[PDB]
RNA sequence: GCUCGCCGGAAGACCAAGGGUUCCUGUCCAACGUUAAUCGGGGCAGGGUGAGUCGACCCCUAAGGCGAGGCCGAAAGGCGUAGUCGAUGGGAAACAGGUUAAUAUUCCUGUACUUGGUGUUACUGCGAAGGGGGGACGGAGAAGGCUAUGUUGGCCGGGCGACGGUUGUCCCGGUUUAAGCGUGUAGGCUGGUUUUCCAGGCAAAUCCGGAAAAUCAAGGCUGAGGCGUGAUGACGAGGCACUACGGUGCUGAAGCAACAAAUGCCCUGCUUCCAGGAAAAGCCUCUAAGCAUCAGGUAACAUCAAAUCGUACCCCAAACCGACACAGGUGGUCAGGUAGAGAAUACCAAGGCGCUUGAGAGAACUCGGGUGAAGGAACUAGGCAAAAUGGUGCCGUAACUUCGGGAGAAGGCACGCUGAUAUGUAGGUGAGGUCCCUCGCGGAUGGAGCUGAAAUCAGUCGAAGAUACCAGCUGGCUGCAACUGUUUAUUAAAAACACAGCACUGUGCAAACACGAAAGUGGACGUAUACGGUGUGACGCCUGCCCGGUGCCGGAAGGUUAAU
RNA sequence: AGGACCGAACCGACUAAUGUUGAAAAAUUAGCGGAUGACUUGUGGCUGGGGGUGAAAGGCCAAUCAAACCGGGAGAUAGCU
């Protein structure tokens, strides 16, 4: 049955990724949480 | 021209296998693991200035480093780059 | 494999399946509470 | 020239056409055609807006030249098009220092035709000319509001607008809808009706006719739930309320016109 | 290794996405593998991915994003012009053969092509975020010409055969060759050329558009395939010499023709139909400012450059999404034989597999199936399930009907094999020869050869000739819904939703209406034959009475009536 | 010609049986509907929580929907267990 994960890098990057964090005021602000909390990778990158 | 102080970095050390050694004993080519950064330009010119020879052509691939583990600490190792000196017919090293 | 065995035994924990008892489990019980009114 | 299709396969049983062999069967004027993308009925922030549109078939955009600003060149019919935008047909004209336009086609235009804009023009059909030159009592279509601004009363197919007076400054207009306005008298306007009066006559058919003009279907009500639309719920039917738009505004009799600025120019509301 | 079975429009092959070393070799069997394991997609180590031409990057853009200024907004921020990004689209160029345990259009061999830089030489008006062309683009249908590919004959090499026969109307195998370059064909489109003039293409224009003449009747554009060359080369069934028996080298015959034929190509064509079918750059042209014995443009030749990143391996799956080595999900490409209308179906080829627990026994019972005396719905909520029907041709076919249907109504008959008509016909294709020449990829004649239905007559076999697989049960009365569709992903597919059609009502454009503190945007680059809302729901015959209540529309006299 | 007819791919999901600590948190097998269209599909984009989208089922919005998920107010409150 078709789940719902259907994997794209191109979807993942620009959808959740480093870029579109910090495109945003919000966004910044996951980041600044994600460093806060001390976390080894922040955005889904690579 | 590109300067000798990049020119020397770049090549690394010759790589030894069989692939190498049937490149070199079947079709002039010598085999070397050259500078990550280093274009086929500056492989060229540092083989025709450093084993003073003359190059006809480069071909360069890049490898990708292999995750290892010790124990159970993973590890991936390190790209790098290996260069395929098509030599002239006038060679030995 | 420890890791494993938390997280699936944490599958069924927020769940909605009404027919299903538990979220997973086969049974009649509609029937039986549909009877009873 | 209105066909009935026989009726092998329903659907096809109560279609009417509306053939015009008069049309140019081939590919439009290539440069007064633009790109004409479609959007779903939805606004820049994505919403729908206006509801039920969306799909149909792909069109490109033909600039119709609604302002008839090249005054004294003569200019003969070259053809009569099809235009996917209008219900109306265009016919692109040439003019006589060899510039193409697409007007809207009155109603007894065929090809080879000699059309003429401007003040010194001949009243005949098809000749845009400004309102205090054409006399009172003539059908008129692509009439302008404001002058120099372009045409927008009395430009879909088979419409036509009457010039009833000339009291000063101003022309007094029996439009289509029935209502008597006042327009400035400076405003241009064309000579005859619009023509493809016929268009009212076709009748579709079938659900993908209305699909294939990007038409989505229309829910209504009283077939949805409370929460959905003011009539909603109810075991069976149950209507009961004031009929309303989906907003809660009284459909059926309730005046929406306020505009106060304009009020000015009308002189009579439609019946 | 030999047999046996399974898939073969896939359970084969090649990718994209996704993964990320799972690829290949050596080595280990703790754990992982639903068992054992010497094996493994497991552990450990080593190896492996080679590009001017493939893809990305790059040039250009769609939807859409972001957006200097800007308009707007308590702040955060919204929208958006110039612009700038954004492929799933447009834009330059490589093919055959060989090779590795593992890469190959990348390496090697052979033969090519493309775009830029620079230099020389000959001629020369060049020049844009500007103008024009072009790129540039729908659905369906129909043939025609081809090819891939296949079949048969010829040729070449080999065999004459475990059991009757098999020197022949016999058996097995091979019969392959590309890009590029040259020619220009079956088609398809368009009249061509020269001169003058002009309110158009913001200016200019020799370009485009337009208006006059004059002359010629042809030119141009495009185009599959074939043919020639590439190629006296490669490949080639097989033999020969050594053989760490794994193979390794050497040598190597024929290498043609006929017919059938695509869903691929001509074809972005042609015909037709309404529902009227991207953009921008590269490309070709025109000039403006400027530069004008310079720069630049064109042509030939030479020379240099074409960087960077991807390239392993799986990819309908044990490697991706499903917690699993999970009976599920996953886009594109290739598509052989026989029978068949067919990409169905049966059996097969290439190729790949036998599904990571087995050995027995042959109880009840459960599951999946086969058959069944007599009866034949008696079962049951209900013919649920099963059984039955099932093909092609011809005959024949009712009520009712919107004249289309109903209708494949219903119901029947024929069907294999052999021989003759006819040493295979009708038809299709069509060589050599002959004739003419505006002479060749020509047309006329001619029929060799190949292919080849279908029908009748005669005979013969079986219980049965649509023999397997595949493949309608039919009829009568009636409720609802007109019809095709849509819906409760995961107990409801329906009479419900939708629908064409009808009506009412709003709406005069800065439209009503909707999203939005606003700006703005959709409505719509639309304009009342239009748009929004509401109800009803093809079609036919129709739609009666009630305005007291609630609403709406209209009226303004009087009563009451806020801020002030 | 056709929201035409029969029928594969393709989309779906009408019936039955199995399965129901499944092979599978919705499938398998045998039949079944559509199959040139209001079709189907790939890649990208847009709409967001009293909000979207809805051929309307209160359906769908990441196995969650008469108001998603995450975090916080928060040790809400619980005359009840």
């Amino acid at each position: 049955m078709k789940r719902t994960f259907q994997p794209s890098v191109l979807k993942r990057n620009r959808s959740h990724g480093f870029r579109a964090r910090m495109a945003t005021k919000n966004g910044r602000q996951v980041l600044a949480r994600r460093r806060a909390k001390g976390r080894a990778r922040l955005t889904v990158s690579k | 021209m590109i300067r000798e102080e990049r020119l020397l970095k770049v090549l690394r050390a010759p790589h030894v296998s069989e692939k190498a050694s049937t490149a070199m004993e079947k079709s002039n080519t010598i085999v070397l693991k050259v500078a990550k950064d280093a274009t086929k330009a500056e492989i060229k010119a540092a083989v025709q200035k450093l084993f003073e020879v003359e190059v006809e052509v480069v071909n360069t691939l890049v490898v990708k480093g292999k995750v290892k583990r010790h124990g159970q600490r993973i590890g991936r190792r390190s790209d790098w780059k290996k260069a395929y000196v098509t030599l002239k017919e006038g060679q030995n090293l | 494999m420890d890791i494993n065995w938390r997280h699936n035994q944490s599958t069924f924990y927020h769940f909605t399946s009404d027919h299903r008892i538990s979220g997973w489990k086969e049974t009649n019980a509609m029937y039986v509470a549909l009877n009873s009114q | 020239a209105v066909v009935k299709c026989k009726p092998t396969s329903p659907g096809r049983r109560h279609v009417v056409k509306v053939v015009n062999p008069e049309l140019h069967k081939g590919k439009p004027f290539a440069p007064l055609l633009e790109k004409n993308s479609k959007s779903g009925g939805r606004n820049n922030n994505g919403r729908i807006t206006t509801r039920h549109i969306g799909g149909g078939h792909k069109q490109a955009y033909r600039i119709v030249d609604f302002k008839r600003n090249k005054d004294g060149i003569p200019a003969v019919v070259e053809r009569l098009e099809y235009d996917p935008n209008r219900s109306a047909n265009i016919a692109l004209v040439l003019y006589k220092d060899g510039e193409r336009r697409y007007i809207l086609a009155p109603k007894g235009l065929k090809a080879g035709d000699q059309i003429q804009s401007g003040v010194d023009a001949a009243i005949k059909p098809g000749n845009t000319l400004p309102m205090r030159n054409i006399p009172v009592g003539s059908t008129v279509h692509n009439v302008e509001m404001k002058p120099g601004k372009g045409g927008q009363l009395a430009r879909s197919a088979g419409t036509y607008v009457q010039i009833v007076a000339r009291d000063g400054a101003y022309v007094t207009l029996r439009l289509r809808s029935g209502e008597m306005r006042k327009v400035e008298a400076d405003c241009r306007a064309t000579l005859g009706e619009v023509g493809n009066a016929e268009h009212m006559l076709r009748v579709l058919g079938k659900a993908g006719a209305a699909r294939w003009r990007g038409v989505r279907p229309t829910v209504r009500g009283t077939a949805m739930n409370p929460v959905d639309h003011p009539h909603g719920g109810g075991e069976g039917r149950n209507f009961g309320k004031h009929p309303v738009t989906p907003w809660g505004v009284q459909t059926k009799g309730k005046k929406t016109r306020s505009n106060k600025r304009t009020d000015k120019f009308i002189v009579r509301r439609r019946s």
